[PDB]
């Protein structure tokens, strides 16, 4: 049946090899083989061991070239011949990766048939130069109002999501992907971000739940899922971000805008550690090899807003680093912090406090600032930063519980309401056009009066009210994207009208 | 300069022996005499096996060396200096190792290509000859180095043949083809 | 395959053999050295070349004489599986150490088995309620899930698992696997006796449970492959029988730990804290061989001995990554005398969601979390200055939280001996109600001691009357 | 549909074990000799073409 | 194998060639390898510990490690000037400075 | 000479070992070029290991290298091009213009390595640079030809602070400047390129009173290390040969430390404390010692430093901390207070701050500021628990002045007419001394705190008070 055609194809692979390089396995163990021979051998080359195991080669020694297996060594055995592929590692890159889960070598692991690939590319590709880069000017809205307001995301920016282990850690990122449904569904290609979610070190069940969640929100019709589950080889895990990067570059190259989530790089470091220490490389600082910074930096620098001569291309990156015990002085967290252009610190205490999404606003920065913040949203959230900063100071004093003066309690009362305003339901991002009103209300102090308990009720109702009456106004906020005097007045009136409900 | 460095540990010793005997001019003589004393070391079974393993003194080692040069008064003087080196480095456990390596350097200097045609069973002499012809015909033979064809029996390599020489092999074994057929027919 | 060898080295329990023939076993093949101690089973782990493999020895290596004859058994060790396993305690080798003689073998399967594919995965969504209030309230379990426990081992950790066995596994019925890596032999004997008593093992009849036990006296190397053996037994149920199973693992720290011991001897450059570099891979492989495929759903319970109770230690840390739910149990909460000693601000499940257990449950949980977090927040202030010097509003919160803390203790029937209080299991529906009331301060008007070491809300009301007398 | 897809996989693994049976048949025969001659002469043609 | 100046093929080659050390490696030494400002010299058998030794790069050094078959000079000068095989005359005076 | 052919023996990492031909010795700190399908890979000879086998560090990617392959020897250190033609182009580490303004028309080339000037050559005059940034001017004035040091957090407007300095001081300065970026992001790079084209300090068709050496983090760690050395040699040419004054800038020098630490590990040296290179002190020393005001010229370096996790006790900032003349700390707290500059006022120390040097009046005014602020901080804890009501009447007035002074430090930056959109301010040194004097005297104790926030001079404090009053 299908079997007869498959057998025909199999019969159809013949033709002798001339094996211009051979070498005999000898020291093999720990999944890290070392072969003697291979006089010709490119660095980073892919070598097919004769046992159907393929392994890239990362150490060239004047004795034994150290070829890291991509398979298990239970299929390898001593004295095998290895035949050099003659191609440095490469992946199929194409449009067909949209709606596909693929493993590192680009085999569909969701088995939705062979990847429709428009090219192949190479794992290492040098980062966009100074000359082919133009300054960021394109917002990216995550639909998390706190994120948009405090640490605005643009295109070509790298912003590090950092914080304690799996505090819905994946979910913080997933929300961004979900809000990109609004533009993505839309036919504006200048607002189309094709989204690539890279999952390294996670178990197959976790990944499967995620892809299912993405299918539930029917967002998988724009997602590419690059996965390297924890079963899969440490070399494949090490190679996994770099082959994700190339997949992204095909979009970037096409000029199409895209966003790549690299969750979690922390497991890449563990992988590189394993790899290096069984390549017998001298142990690095904190046992992570000392060239991890170079590894991570080269990966991260390949997301950029390419110049207008380069068709305004832009791969955007969001790295995700798990901090083990929240240790921000650990070598791997320190290295990443430097590389990136933002910090999106997530704090466990605030999570428990019920501020979900949980963001310690003091440990969160966007060094690429409000050049990528929506112009309207910049106006409304203008003093939101000041208010929150005042709230933090005030809150510290308030702990001592000394009889606070009215000025301190103006701040305190305002601040409490703001915190409740920020909160949002996980797996349910909100439209930015309808986040601008909520911030206007808060900043123009209308909510400061409104009792803390019923802020949540008020928020829901306010949206309903604006949907009812000021839906002309909402349309304008979307359409004109800057609040003019007329819009500011309309909005002011609307909010005032809704003060008493 | 040796005819391509090979072997680090022990082979720096071999390299030195080679280049030193290149400056002696007579490398073949050195090798032949070394071969002869090495052979009589192997064909000395009591303590020529059981004192190939260091456990005795530098001075005692020296006196073993003295017994060795009584065993042959033909050993050149460079390979007698090699005896000195090995005694001084007190490494006798790499004497035959060095001998083998010097053989590799020597026959590289002589220029003899090495090869093996591992198969599942010993091949026909017509096959041997045809392969010898083929290998000489092929550009692999530079006309300056003349193959060794060593049949190896490896039933584990189920059927077919694999020709090996240089860093170039052609593996048309049956085992590999079955392996690939099966593997792709598990896909 | 009959491949003679000699024992070149015996460096710890990591013997090295030197085969004299040019036929060389592959990595993860198994060898038997026959001795007056019977066979010793070793497993090839490196090929070091020159026809010299280096093999992990899964049995004790005392008395070995160098050069001793080896014979290669070939391939991974093949345990015997079936339903005939049920009603056996089996050694790492597969020997019937419960001495019910030879196990009737059907299929004998290799210890190493590749983890099922991404395609084979099937995601759970089941609610599995244990009737343990803290579990139910804070982090509901699910059938097929991977459940996790952290803290001091058998300091109450073992007891917790025993409570789980007592509740879940009679209700569940069907096949169940207990695999105990490096456990205290006496505790294992207690379990064996107890299981036989509760008929789950009925040796006269049939047993719907099977047991694998690896004592902590067993050599480190032996302990490393106790786990892999158990997983094979589970796979036979998961796959071949295709009936939902259960699995218990205690401790999976012992799995990691065992690896770290052998790692040094094997010759690996030590990674941080001293853990094996292959820590990530080994744990990964193991934890993906425990999963719910479309073939079958295996609820697993994993017990992590956290060393020095430092979660930041890399071995516990990487364990936290592979679990689906965890309920970290803290020594501090043990000192507070709350048994179960689950830390309530350090528990998570992906099953705690306002969809999965509905908005009402989620709302109830939200308030508990907020209240307790406040209480934790004010711990500094409480110590430095009295509670009377806290705000009145806060004092209500503090009083409520003190009550919640006391309320959370649920006497356990397995711990009935230790507590001296007859255990009580409270319904999931009941639990939500009970906490809801307390959160609304309905029954907040009666002492903290009333809430202390007693079950459900109704029981508290009654216990107030008991105290009132 | 689910059992139909399963049946195709089942057919393929069943037919796989027949490949193993066929492998034992080929390596038993003096096809074991005759195809080695074929491989031998093929290497002669190939290596001479180098 | 073990680090010996007989690892150094050039030293070794002289030994095979039956050429002896002859007070040029008892006096006087010649650098085997220079890395990290730590020339490791074969020779200098008459060197006193911590003695000042002068290279032919004009560099002066002291010899903190006296090891069997290598003398680990530490350069008082830049690494750049020093290179392998260099004659290293033995200044023969342990570190002394004018005092007065 | 006759190109020493080398065959690679080991591609390990950045470390690539070459086995040069016997009987023809290469030399320490030479430069090897390996012809590659993309450019010439440059390997810097860093050890000799004997048998004419060197161990060299790569300055370009090592991917695809084939073990053994001809390696030409170009000898001596990597020789960059220097000239007045070097002004007006971005030049990568291996000395090639990466802005593609065509090949620089070299006059001279010079090696990356050079010897620090001798004690005799070094003679440094104390002169006072004017920053214009009020906090800097009063509380830690900068000094001409100095070795100014911007110790601070990660990109906490670190780039911005430097940018303000370039905007004010560089444009003002008659000397040349060299902007050298060690391991910095290409977003930051592209912004700098665009911005310095915009500020016209680079006029592509016009003249350029600055040169650029952009070394970015997407370069191998080895290449990252020798970005500093390259930039310095351009400065040496300016200082010496062109004989002009300079105003060097390097960014961020923790990247210089970090880079060296990594290739130290690769060089096989046993890691030193907190994993830093055991040669850290001398390497830092070579960079700093090379930068000096000789008789020949004067170079005013401003070097950014990133203090990992704001722990200055970490050895890498601490080693640098000694070596730089005029320290400035930019602290997280002050940034968080919403005070931009983020300069920590009680943690800013400058060599020239001595009473005679800055003049007695300047000294006295600044001394009063220091005491007032330090008092405010000591009392801050007391205010925290006890409240402000339990403090002395004198103390309460001091606290009120301190809050006013705290926001009097605030000045909006010219380069934050993008960041905050508030017009920048350059306040004359004398004017700042006078204006701060008034405040201390309390001749503006009738002014509210927010009327000191982001003002300029005395005129501005009054004007913003009048504005707020309405």
């Amino acid at each position: 049946e299908v079997s007869s055609i498959l057998e025909e194809r199999i019969k159809g692979v013949s033709d002798e090899a001339n094996l211009n390089e051979t070498g005999r396995v000898l020291a093999v163990g720990d999944g890290i083989a070392r072969v003697f021979g291979l006089n010709n051998i490119q660095a980073e080359e892919l070598v097919e061991f004769s046992s159907g195991v393929k392994g890239m080669a990362l150490n060239l020694e004047p004795g034994q070239v150290g070829i890291v297996l991509f398979g298990s060594d239970r299929l390898v055995k001593e004295g095998e011949l290895v035949k050099r592929t003659g191609n440095i590692v490469d992946v199929p890159v194409g449009p067909g990766l949209l709606g596909r889960v693929v493993d590192a070598l680009g085999n569909p692991i969701d088995g939705k048939g062979p990847i429709d690939a428009a090219g192949r590319s190479r794992a290492q590709v040098k980062a966009p130069g100074i000359l082919p880069r133009r300054s960021v000017h394109e917002p990216v809205q995550t639909g998390l109002k706190a994120v948009d307001a405090l640490v605005p995301i643009g295109r070509g920016q790298r912003e590090l999501i950092i914080g304690d282990r799996q505090t819905g850690k994946t979910a913080v990122a997933l929300d961004t992907i979900l809000n990109q449904k609004r533009w993505n569904n839309g036919s504006d290609e200048s607002k189309k971000l094709y989204c690539v979610y890279v999952a390294v070190g996670q178990k197959r069940s976790t990944v499967a739940q995620l892809v299912q969640t993405l299918e539930q929100h029917d967002a998988m019709k724009y997602s590419i899922i690059v996965a390297a589950t924890a079963s899969e080889a440490a070399p494949l895990q090490y190679l996994a971000p770099f082959t994700a990067a190339s997949i992204g570059e095909w979009f970037r190259d096409n000029g199409k805008h895209a966003l790549i989530v690299y969750d979690d790089l922390s497991k890449q470091a563990v992988a590189y550690r394993q790899l290096s220490l069984l390549l017998r490389r001298p142990p690095g600082r904190e046992a992570y090899p000392g060239d991890v910074f170079y590894l991570h930096s080269r990966l991260l620098e390949r997301a950029a807003k390419l110049s207008e001569k380069e068709g305004s291309g832009s791969l955007t990156a969001l790295p995700v680093i798990e901090t083990q015990g929240g240790d921000v002085s650990a070598y791997i967290p320190t290295n990443v912090i430097s590389i990136t252009d933002g910090q999106i610190f997530l704090e466990a205490e605030l999570f428990y406090k019920g501020i979900r999404p949980a963001i310690n606003v003091g440990l969160s920065v966007s060094r690429v600032g409000s050049a990528a913040q929506v112009k309207a949203l910049k106006q409304v959230a203008g003093s939101l930063k000041l208010f929150l900063a005042q709230y933090r100071e005030v809150a510290a004093f308030a702990q001592f519980g000394s009889d606070l003066d009215a000025s301190t309690k103006q701040t305190l009362v305002r601040g409490e309401r703001l915190t409740q305003l920020l909160k949002q339901n996980q797996y349910s991002p909100l439209a930015t056009e309808e986040q601008v009103p909520l911030i206007y209300a808060g900043v123009n102090g209308h909510l400061d009066g409104i009792e803390l308990s019923r802020i949540g009720e008020f928020e829901s109702s306010f949206l309903s009210y604006l949907k009812s009456n000021h839906n002309e106004l909402l349309t304008e906020i979307r359409e004109k994207g800057e609040l003019s005097k007329e819009l500011l007045a309309s909005l002011k009136s609307a909010t005032e009208s809704f003060v008493a409900t | 300069p040796p005819p391509v460095r090979l072997f680090g540990v022990e082979g720096t010793y071999a390299t030195a022996l080679y280049q030193a005997a290149a400056k002696n001019s007579s490398i073949d003589a050195a090798f032949q005499s070394l071969q002869k004393v090495e052979s009589t070391v192997k064909k000395n079974p009591k303590l020529g096996h059981l004192l190939l393993n260091p456990a005795l003194s530098l001075k005692d080692r020296n006196s073993v060396i003295d017994a060795i040069v009584e065993t042959h008064k033909n050993l050149d003087g460079y390979v007698v200096n090699l005896l000195k080196v090995l005694s001084e480095n007190n490494r006798l456990g790499c004497f035959e190792k060095i001998a083998s390596d010097f053989g590799v350097l020597n026959d590289a200097h002589n220029g003899l290509l090495k090869g093996t045609v591992t198969s599942a069973e010993p091949l026909d002499p017509k096959s041997f000859k045809r392969i010898e012809k083929a290998l000489s015909a092929s550009k692999l033979v530079g006309q300056g180095k003349s193959l060794k064809l060593e049949n190896v029996v490896k039933p584990e390599i189920k059927g077919g043949l694999i020709v090996e020489l240089g860093d170039k092999t052609v593996d048309l074994s049956i085992s590999t083809k079955i392996q690939k057929l099966n593997k792709v027919l598990e896909d | 395959t009959p491949i003679t060898g000699k024992v070149t080295a015996v460096i710890g329990a990591i013997v090295d053999v030197h085969f004299e023939q040019s036929e060389l076993p592959a990595i993860l093949n198994a060898l038997e050295i026959k001795t007056p101690q019977g066979k010793l089973v070793l497993e090839v782990a490196q090929h070091l070349g020159e026809n010299t493999v280096r093999t992990i020895a899964m049995d004790g290596t005392e008395g070995l004489v160098r050069g001793e004859k080896v014979l290669d058994t070939g391939g991974p060790i093949s345990v015997p599986v079936g339903r005939e396993t049920l009603g056996r305690i089996i050694n790492v080798i597969g020997e019937p150490i419960d001495e019910r003689g030879p196990i009737k073998s059907k299929l004998r399967k290799p210890i190493h088995a590749d983890p099922p594919s991404f395609a084979e995965q099937s995601t759970s969504a089941e609610i599995l309620e244990t009737g343990i209030k803290v579990v139910d309230l804070l982090a509901p379990y699910a059938r097929g899930g991977k459940i996790g426990l952290f803290g001091g081992a058998g300091v109450g950790k073992t007891v917790f698992i025993q409570e789980l066995i007592n509740n879940i596994a009679k209700a569940h019925g069907g096949f169940s696997v207990f695999t105990g890596v490096g456990e205290r032999t006496r505790e294992g004997n207690d379990l064996y006796r107890e299981m036989k008593e509760t008929g789950v093992i009925n040796l006269e009849g049939e047993s719907k449970v099977a047991l694998v036990f690896g004592q902590m006296n067993e050599p480190p190397g032996a302990r490393a492959r106790v786990a892999l053996t158990g997983l094979t037994i589970a796979e036979y149920f998961r796959d071949e029988e295709g009936q939902d199973v259960l699995l218990f693992i205690d401790n999976i720290f012992r799995f990691t730990q065992a690896g770290s011991e052998v790692s040094a001897l094997l010759g690996r450059i030590p990674s941080a804290v001293g853990y094996q570099p292959t820590l990530a891979t080994d744990m990964g492989l193991l934890q993906e061989r425990i999963t719910t495929t479309k073939k079958g759903s295996v609820t697993s319970v994993q017990a992590v001995y956290v060393p020095a109770d430092d979660l930041t230690d890399p071995a516990p840390a990487t364990t936290f990554a592979h679990l689906d739910a965890t309920t970290v149990l803290s020594r501090g909460i043990s000192e507070l005398g709350i048994y179960p000693a689950v830390d309530p601000l350090d528990s998570k499940s992906r099953l705690l969601d306002a969809a999965v257990v509905g908005q009402e449950h989620y709302d109830v949980a939200s308030k508990v979390q907020e209240t307790l977090q406040t209480y934790k927040s004010l711990q500094d202030i409480i110590a430095i200055l009295g509670m009377d010097e806290l705000s009145e509003q806060d004092k209500l919160t503090v009083e409520r939280a003190r009550k919640i803390q006391r309320f959370l203790s649920q006497p356990f029937a397995v711990a009935e001996v230790f507590t001296g209080i007859p255990g009580k299991l409270v319904r999931l529906k009941d639990t939500v109600a009970s906490f809801k009331a307390v959160l609304e301060g309905k029954y907040d008007n009666i002492p903290e001691h009333a809430f202390y070491m007693v079950g459900g809300i109704e029981d508290v009301v009654a216990k107030a009357e008991k105290l009132a007398a | 549909v689910r059992y139909e897809a399963s049946l195709r996989q089942l057919e393929q693994r069943q037919l796989a074990k027949s490949v193993i049976s066929r492998v034992q048949s080929e390596l038993g025969n003096p096809k074991f000799q005759e195809k080695v001659l074929q491989q031998s002469i093929s290497e002669i043609e190939q290596l001479l073409s180098k | 194998t073990k680090a010996q100046p007989t690892e150094v093929s050039s030293i070794l080659e002289e030994r095979i060639k039956g050429v002896s050390d002859e007070a040029n490696l008892n006096e006087t030494g010649r650098v085997l390898a220079v890395g990290d400002g730590i020339a490791r010299v074969f020779g200098l058998n008459n060197i006193q510990a911590e003695e000042l030794v002068e290279f032919s790069s004009g560099v002066k050094g002291m010899a903190l490690n006296l090891e069997p078959g290598q003398v680990g000079i530490v350069l008082f000068g830049s690494d750049r000037l020093v290179k392998e095989g260099e004659l290293v005359k033995r200044t023969g005076n342990i570190v002394d400075v004018p005092v007065g």
